[PDB]
């Protein structure tokens, strides 16, 4: 999976968050902004065959499932040190 | 008995009959679809309303659900039954193995030891690592903090400390994963089981996928296990995978708890929430805890409130710099910012103390010259100023070291360096014995003898 | 030999001033990216204070 | 009878509910028993029905919801005139020197409107201070307003003590000293200084020290103005000294949030320019009498951008800026010539002789500040020999503006110097021309006249 411009997801959680009056943190993102991306990304994983067997209800056996992820972020002026990066 | 009356993100309000209102920090229980959800009580509002944080996902909660009042706090298994096992914040088993053979459960909310109970100790603990025990050595029973930004090396450093300390140490250990990567929890567990050292280690994991209530209280689950082993009279090692996540999970809930924002939007309670956690991690006349904590530094801003508050809590502080790491000098320790309570002539003795202050003085003077060099170039320097630079650059390389856990990145084999070899090497460089070698001779060599053998082949 | 070394001094200074001019031009742009971060951050802080103080 | 009741106490701010037909006017005083002690409140706002929001002129500690409040149908009134002289009073005009009752014949409200446009005067008679950098760079006039700007620890107090010594003893007329937000130690040392030098009978002091509740510091400056306005309206010429104008604005900031106002700017009260203007516009010299005033101005972190110092600059006539950048070198008085200025520095008052000398000194120090940037990186050899000469004679003039004060001997250990304006002009001309090109820089530092800078060179 490729996610293009997770920077633009972040900018649109700030809009929803600020329209709901939630206190902004660093820059203007909410404190929840780390939970936004980490809950998203932590789902990309390789799972052992015992998990695949349990999920499939034994229909698939001995195969390890996987999901690679390539998130894209955009830096202003090449600044790697900003909050969302 | 109770009714849910609001659900706002992680926060759930519950109404009770006014004769029956739960105490603060009581556990509640509610059926959420096909699973059981625990809630922890944070505040008593008026009128029998009580405000609580969900220890799990709050989606699918309706208003009007019946809530059950447990008469006690969150209580977790403790003792040897926890050794070799992976546990939830709630102290549930998270490995596929059976139930935990508990004999006792302890509440995770506890008071710190009294001022009379505390104990001093000056036993220097050796590490494999040239920069750390030269510049910021630390004692058995002390606290160490690794400060750094994103991707600078906090975890690789803590994995060498686990390798060096926690396998020449003989007692039990606790590793608390707090808001970090689930992959790295699985990777660590397998190398413990493959090495058959797992049976000495307790692992509590509340990684970054977990909802805020898990990330906040998993730190306290981790300490409560370590406090059982300490009060039993043991010497214990506690590793905390990222202390910053404890504070951040407080920030996430604090607005929903109805608290006005402070400073850079932190919770107003930031220093108390950190302080009550930190004061429990202390060695005592009954037994000892040695602690290593990683401390994420948001946006590399060491003046942000959360790093700043953490600095007063700790006995040795090692600061990792992105600017050094991008040189590829590893460990990326900044020796002008790293410091320890133990760098004192009485405990270290004079030869170590003089070598550390010499290195600090030369490297400071090199910072003072770099703004000259940046515009004019080096040729404008004085011939002594050129010698300070020519030494300082060697010193910066010799601070580098191959780690045994880093072989999967560097390939070249890891080195363990004695304190006698480290002070001898830097003292020799500053005396100028080695001013005929090139800078590359010093990069990534274990000991000063290894530098001269590298220099023969340049 | 004195005259020919003097010609070499002026040549070496001409080149050294090229480096000093490019080095100075390289520093100014890094000081400006650093300033625009501070310029933006302080605006963003003080509006968080003004809105928070309108409780 | 007492007719209102306290209905909230939050910090320094107390709300009182009166009957709907007898509500106190704005700025009326109110009175309540805080146990044994009588406490005064000043009405700030009328809000809702019958309720008034007030600032306590004393500690809120021990107030209860429910206490009966008396309505005094006048604002805070203070004793004025000759009875005040040689006395120390608080904001309420009560004696705090133990000497007994003030014994007044008249009392005036501290709140009053400024002089009307028709009453003002422009009598810019030049006034000599005996301080080289002030008399050259920022000449005073009688009846003007002078501000001493600077951050912490730069010399505002000892400059004001020097100005008090030189003019205020010579003045032959009454003086008022307002200790707004001052340190209690320094207010004591000033009182003994005036007593031991035996001039205290000319001067009346109003003191509102820091420890005092925010209400007191908010109003103590108006008590000082009201005494000075009584002597002006008599037709006397008076000197008014203010310990720190900034601390009045800061006391306004403290209460402003509790008074329910939304914040502005760098967290200042929204009314900042109105509150400054309403105080400053009373300190003026009318056709009947003149008030000459010297005000110290705290500059937070030496940032002259900050709204409180930036706003006051418009109300003054001479402004002296004391800089930590100079003070770091120890070269007191630490007056910056390139930022200090006065309305009186033009040829139609100063004459061309003085005007040309001051503009000359400014041009040289301006040029040298650009040259100093070259030197620090490239070195001094890269200059023209004429720019080297300007760097020399500028760096001398920078030291020659220094002068030891005989209120600073305790710091220096050395004898203080006074200079005439005539001798000051001649000295700067002499450095601007060749006469002293051959003296070292250290031969100027904390000297006195030019006529003795040669002597320190011979000693150096
Ligand atoms: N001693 C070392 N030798 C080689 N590489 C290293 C060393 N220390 C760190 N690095 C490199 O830095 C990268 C990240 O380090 P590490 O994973 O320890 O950071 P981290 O603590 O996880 O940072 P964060 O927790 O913010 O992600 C890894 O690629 C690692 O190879
Ligand atoms: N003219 C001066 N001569 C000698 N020392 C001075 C002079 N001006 C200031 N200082 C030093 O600076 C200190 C603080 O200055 P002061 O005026 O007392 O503080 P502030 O400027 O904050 O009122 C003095 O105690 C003294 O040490
Ligand atoms: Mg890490
Ligand atoms: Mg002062």
């Amino acid at each position: 999976i490729i996610y293009d411009d997770l920077s633009k997801q972040a900018v649109a959680y700030r809009q929803i968050s600020l329209l709901l009056r939630r206190p902004p943190g660093r820059e203007a993102f909410p404190g929840d902004v780390f939970y936004l991306h980490s809950r998203l990304l932590e789902r990309a994983a390789r799972v052992n065959a015992e998990y695949v067997e349990a999920f499939t209800k034994g229909e698939v056996k001995g195969k390890t499932g996987s999901l690679t992820a390539l998130p894209i972020i955009e830096t202003q002026a090449g600044d790697v040190s900003a909050f969302v990066p | 008995t109770g009714k849910i009356v609001q659900v706002i993100g992680a926060v759930v309000d519950v109404e009770f009959p006014q004769d029956a209102v739960p105490r603060v920090y009581d556990a509640l229980e509610v059926q959420n679809g096909n699973e059981r959800l625990v809630l922890e009580v944070q505040q008593q509002l008026g009128g029998g309303i009580v405000r609580t944080i969900a220890m799990g996902s709050s989606d699918g909660l309706r208003r009007g659900l019946d809530v059950k009042d447990l008469e006690h706090p969150i209580e977790v298994p403790v003792g040897k039954a926890t050794l070799g096992r992976i546990m939830n914040v709630l102290g549930e088993p998270v490995d596929m193995k059976g139930e935990i053979g508990e004999e006792e459960r302890w509440a995770i909310h506890r008071a710190a030891p009294s001022y009379e109970e505390l104990s001093n100790s000056q036993e220097l603990l050796e590490t494999g690592i040239k920069v750390i025990d030269l510049m910021a050595p630390f004692a058995k029973g002390g606290k160490v903090g690794l400060f750094g930004g994103a991707g600078v090396g906090k975890t690789v450093n803590m994995m060498e400390l686990i390798r060096n300390i926690a396998i020449e140490h003989s007692g039990y250990s606790v590793f608390a994963g707090v808001g970090e990567r689930t992959r790295e929890g699985n990777d660590f567990y397998h190398e413990m089981t493959d090495s058959n050292v797992i049976d000495k280690v307790s692992l509590v994991y509340g990684q970054m996928n977990e909802p805020p209530g898990n990330r906040l209280r998993v730190a306290l689950t981790g300490l409560t296990m370590a406090e059982k082993f300490r009060d039993e009279g043991r010497d214990v090692l506690l590793f905390v995978d990222n202390i910053y996540r404890y504070t951040l999970a407080g920030t996430e809930v604090s607005a929903l708890l109805g608290r006005m924002p402070s400073a850079v939007g932190y919770q107003p309670t930031l220093a108390e929430e950190m302080g009550v956690l930190q004061e429990r991690i202390t060695s005592t006349k009954t037994g000892s805890i040695t602690s290593v904590q990683a401390v994420y530094v948001p946006a590399d801003d060491l003046t942000d409130p959360s790093p700043a508050t953490t600095f007063a809590h700790l006995d040795a502080t090692v600061v990792l710099s992105r600017q050094i790491a991008s040189l590829g000098i590893y460990p990326a320790v900044d020796p002008l910012d790293s410091t320890s309570r133990q760098l004192d002539p009485l405990v270290v003795g004079q030869e170590h103390y003089d070598t550390a202050r010499g290195v600090q003085s030369i490297l400071q003077r090199y910072q003072e010259l770099k703004d000259i060099i940046a515009i004019l170039g080096m040729d404008e320097l004085s011939e002594e100023d050129k010698l300070v630079v020519a030494r300082a650059r060697k010193i910066q390389r010799f601070l580098s070291q191959p780690f045994f856990v880093a072989e999967v990145f560097t390939g070249s084999p890891g080195k363990y360096v004695s304190l006698k070899d480290t002070i001898r090497g830097f003292k020799g460089i500053m005396e100028g014995e080695y001013d005929h070698l090139p800078e590359q001779a010093f990069y990534m060599v274990g000991s000063i003898e290894e530098a001269v053998e590298k220099a023969k082949k340049l | 030999g004195v005259v020919e070394n003097l010609a070499s001094e002026q040549a070496a200074r001409m080149v050294a001033m090229k480096a000093a001019t490019d080095n100075g031009g390289s520093l100014i742009k890094e000081l400006q990216l650093v300033y625009n971060k501070a310029r933006q951050a302080s605006i963003t802080q003080e509006l968080t204070e003004i809105v928070s103080g309108a409780a």
